[PDB]
RNA sequence: AAAAUGAAGACAUUUUAACGAGUAAGGAAACGAAAUGGCGUAAGGACAACAAAAGUAGUAAAGAUUUAAAGUAAUUUAGAU
RNA sequence: AUAAACAUACUUUGAAUCGGCCAAGUCUGGUAAGCAGGACUGGCGAUGCGGGAUGAACCGAACGUCGAGAUAAAGUGCCAAA
RNA sequence: GGAAAACUUAAAAGAACUUUGGAAAAAGAGUGAAAAGAGCUUGAAAGAGUAAUAUGUGAACGGAUAAUUUAUAAGAAAAAU
């Protein structure tokens, strides 16, 4: 109906050269090209909506979501840190997430 | 009321090389080799039982229902926990016959004690 | 020796078995795998072509040194042989089971080979006199065979 | 959402390595790329130096079996795929999937010849190069090493330029009439209320 | 007296010890679970202590964009704040948007600069009593089963009061039509087109 | 380690503070504020329904296969066959 | 001057060990050696972790089980976080 | 010089008649509390066979983190004055 979100790319987890900490996920919000535009998005909602091909004998929904929040910037290029209720599956790397306009402060 | 029972490690501490050889069982044994990959705590293989893994003293040995297990062999052994039915749960031993099980199961209902083997050796 | 599986409806099944059969396990294990699931009439035709070397038995698992043949196209196996002795033994058990079905009163034209399983048996030892004053073992490879025929019905 | 549209990169007047590095990173970010005219990319060094580097590259080869050895692709569309594949993860599903969304062509083929082309400013040869430094088109180097289809491409590109010449001329005629027709609506008095709104915000 | 840990229960003629009283003198007590006290009911005028502080941009008569929930993207007019819940009582005038009278928490709205003001909106009712009156509750647990048709009849019954209380729309609708293009603005969804980056979007 | 409490609760008490890597090697048992804490195999002497029929067992023991639970771990417990 | 009461002084009984190896704003024999032998200290042996692509010794820093942050050596075109 | 090899059941009641097969045997039938069926109490691991399920480019296995599927699994009380 209407677009009320900004597409964000799940680049990967907060890691080191030979380590990886899947508790914090890194996102690239479309339109943020510097760390001085991130303060708007600190605290906004983020959802990882995905589709599962359920069977006709299951009541499990075909559309599910994992929700989280943006907590801090990550480097001088407008990359963010997002903490989710359940850590995103690494099979979802490079996929698109939703950055909502709420909880609004405007 | 029931406290939040927190476990620091829900897996099992398997023996080293237990997955590769069938003569080495899965029961844990600290490796005492001079070149052992595990006892030297390498990257990847550095999982050993330590005292720090122990769970909280408040909730130790507590069943998920929130009560402590208490084995009983007869109806008389139930009377030892009838004052503490909010702390202990009965447990009919594995060798107790089906006849003696009905008396234990019935009596615990009279004394308001939770039995965890209430569905054991039930007839056809 | 018991049976690996029991039929769903004992009233519509027939059984036959052989214990300590003096036939190679690896040859009879591969033959039995070929006739699994086909109708009794088709199976008896397949086992007869194998005897006169007109249809192949694909040796799928035990194919070390087994030569390639022209009849093994379409079976995803490049190797096959024509074990006669194992084919004959199964032919006698398939006949025995069919006579058991007829006595029960089942329609032979409807039966299929639903279950057929081969298991290893106790071997017999013999001497092979090698060089430098040695003796080796010259051991048989017998097997047990179980057969169950059940009528095919829609589900 | 899902990125189904394809980013088209016009590899004309770009640097081979700097295009690959930006393309390789964004392949891991789920984007779909199609680099057309991958034969017009430029590399540093004259033709003689490029041949010395190529001859050294051709040396690496499995001694006991050259058919197992390194395969030295000579088509420029394969000189960019090799460059991009070097910058992507090796021997995992993440690397294979990222490379599955990449294509070079030696020109603009049928579906990608009428698509919105993009550019990578970091990889532009006019920014990263001293103008006096001598370069080499990947197509010119390909011919010197055995790429047979260099003159087939030059024929196809020539017919693409001439077909876009008539489409652009016809489009420029229509767009001029549409622009002049709009100026009459702007000057019209019935649309005075709407025009004032546009003038207020500078759109007019 | 009985010990604190002794709650005698009836025995179905089964064997009992000597000390256990016979059931003819045993009276059962209904099992009790709840122990906390529900919220006290106060004056309709006085506000609850748990009252959120509204942002300075949200003032009565403003036009808000709902960015979450069922009416995501719709535009509503902010009448007043529910003192008993801290939620905003907004009406996205039903004759224009189709958004009825409802309570929405202040974190799911954006306070635009555009204002319709409108005093004399006749908010005599429209409070905790009204919203609790028209809310569609479930059929509880022991109150039979009553599937399917139970929810439909609730809406039919609450429809007459829900429609009646929408009389608040009479004046704001008139003021909305006064400003040019304002009717279209509210009647349409709010969408993020290409190039509208929220960190740059100002309303 | 130091304070407080202490015939029996219990989780080998309560509080505060500092500390915890490790081959060869050492720290036997007992020791109420316990001079390290525990698991398992087998046999011997006791204890095991306190009101004169007193641990379990043909209403299915030991053993075997697995499913779950408790324990950091050694292991223990229970269900099904 | 500074530090030191879980400080200090120990007594008894006893285990393992005395094949060592490396570094260097060090030395001796040797053309020289990843050679042979020494003075002082630190390490490896007995030692994992982050970095140097990989490495017994190099640099940072020594380890009960976890969460959140500020860091160290060193890095920020892609593989690879910046 | 110098071994190996214990156990059906309470009782042989150790199938006994029919069909297929050259025969051994098999399928019915019958005994017995139960085939425990004589290679006979129970019947592990290594090795196989059948069925169900799932996976795949020059090893396989292990660990941390999530997703999918399956399994386990938490309730009968009830507000203000």
């Amino acid at each position: 109906k209407c677009r009320l979100h900004v597409n964000a790319v799940f680049m990967g987890f907060q890691r080191a050269q030979r380590n990886q900490y899947p508790n914090v996920a890194l996102l690239q919000i479309s339109g943020v090209n510097t760390k001085e535009d991130t303060p708007f998005y600190i605290g906004k909602r983020v959802a990882y909506v995905y589709k599962v091909n359920v069977k006709k004998g299951s009541n499990k929904p075909a559309i599910r979501a994992i929700f989280g929040k943006i907590v801090a910037p990550h480097g001088n290029h407008g990359v963010v840190k997002a903490r989710f209720l359940h850590n995103l599956p690494p099979k979802a790397m490079g996929q698109n997430l939703k950055v909502f306009l709420y909880p609004s402060n405007i | 009321i029931k406290p939040k029972i927190v476990k620091k490690y829900t897996g099992h501490f398997k023996r080293f090389d237990s997955n590769r050889f069938l003569r080495v069982k899965a029961s844990w044994r600290v490796p005492r080799g001079i070149d052992n990959r595990l006892r030297r705590k390498f990257k990847g293989t550095n999982l050993l039982p330590k005292i720090g893994y122990g769970s909280a003293k408040a909730t130790r040995n507590m069943l998920p229902c929130g009560l402590y297990k208490f084995p009983v062999r007869n109806t008389t052994d139930l009377e030892m926990i009838m004052m503490q039915n909010r702390k202990y749960a009965a447990e009919i031993s594995h060798a107790v016959s089906a006849k003696k099980r009905q008396e234990i199961i019935q009596r615990a209902k009279i004394l308001n004690i939770r039995v965890l083997n209430a569905d054991a050796r039930i007839k056809k | 020796v018991k049976y690996c599986a029991k039929p769903v409806n004992v009233a519509k099944a027939a059984q036959a078995r052989g214990d300590n059969l003096k036939v190679h396990f690896k040859n009879t294990y591969e033959t039995a795998d070929a006739i699994r699931g086909m109708k009794v009439a088709r199976a008896q035709e397949f086992l007869k072509n194998v005897i006169i070397k007109k249809e192949i038995v694909p040796f799928r698992k035990h194919n070390g040194g087994v030569g390639r043949k022209a009849q093994c196209k379409g079976l995803n196996c490049a190797f096959g042989r024509w074990p006669v002795k194992s084919a004959q033994f199964i032919l006698k058990l398939l006949k025995n089971a069919v006579d058991n079905a007829k006595a029960k009163g089942l329609n032979t034209a409807l039966l299929t080979v639903s279950h057929i399983a081969v298991q290893e048996a106790r071997s017999s030892r013999r001497r092979l006199y090698r060089a430098h004053g040695s003796i080796n073992s010259f051991s048989s490879s017998p097997c047990h065979i179980e057969l169950i025929l059940t009528e095919k019905e829609k589900k | 959402s899902t990125n189904n549209k394809v980013t088209v990169i016009d590899c004309h007047g770009h640097v081979l390595g700097r295009v690959a590095s930006v393309v390789a990173k964004h392949l891991l970010l789920g984007q779909k790329f199609v680099l057309v005219r991958c034969e017009d990319l430029q590399v540093c060094g004259t033709l003689k130096m490029r041949l010395v580097q190529w001859e050294l590259y051709q040396r690496k080869r499995v001694n006991t079996n050259p058919t197992r050895g390194a395969f030295h692709h000579r088509s420029p569309a394969d000189m960019v795929r090799k460059a991009v594949r070097g910058m992507l993860p090796k021997n995992n599903y993440r690397g294979k999937l990222a490379l599955k969304n990449l294509k070079c062509f030696e020109g603009c083929p049928a579906p990608y010849d009428k698509m919105k082309k993009s550019s990578i400013p970091e990889a532009a040869a006019i920014y990263s190069f001293n103008p006096t430094r001598k370069r080499t088109l990947l197509g010119e180097l390909g011919t010197a090493v055995g790429w047979k289809y260099a003159d087939v491409v030059a024929k196809n590109e020539a017919e693409r330029k001439e077909r876009a010449a008539k489409w652009y001329a016809a489009k420029q005629l229509k767009q001029k009439a549409v622009a002049e027709a709009k100026e009459k609506i702007l000057a019209d008095e019935k649309y005075k209320a709407k025009v004032a709104i546009l003038k207020k915000f500078g759109y007019a | 007296s009985a010990p604190q840990w002794f709650v005698p229960v009836k025995a179905g003629d089964a064997k009992v010890p000597a000390y256990y009283p016979t059931d003819d003198m045993i009276q059962e007590q209904k099992k009790k679970l709840r122990t906390r006290k529900g919220a006290k009911i106060t004056a309709l005028d006085k506000p609850a202590w748990n009252l959120e502080k509204l942002r300075k941009s949200i003032v009565p008569g403003a036009i808000l964009i709902i960015v979450a929930g069922k009416y995501a993207g719709k535009k509503v007019v902010f009448l007043k704040q529910c003192i008993k819940s801290g939620a905003l009582i907004v009406t996205g005038p039903f004759k224009i948007n189709g958004v009825p009278l409802m309570r929405i928490n202040q974190r799911y709205v954006i306070a635009t600069s555009q204002k319709v003001d409108v005093s004399k909106v006749d908010t005599t009712g429209v409070d905790v009593k009204f919203f609790k009156k028209i809310a569609i509750k479930k059929a509880a647990f022991g109150k039979t089963v009553e599937e399917d048709f139970a929810k439909k009849q609730y809406e039919a019954k609450k429809a007459l009061i829900v429609e009646k209380q929408k009389q608040v729309d009479e004046s704001i609708v008139a003021e909305i039509k006064k400003v040019p293009y304002l009717k279209e603005y509210m009647a349409s969804y709010f969408t993020l087109k290409n190039g509208d980056h929220p960190h740059l979007l100002k309303f």
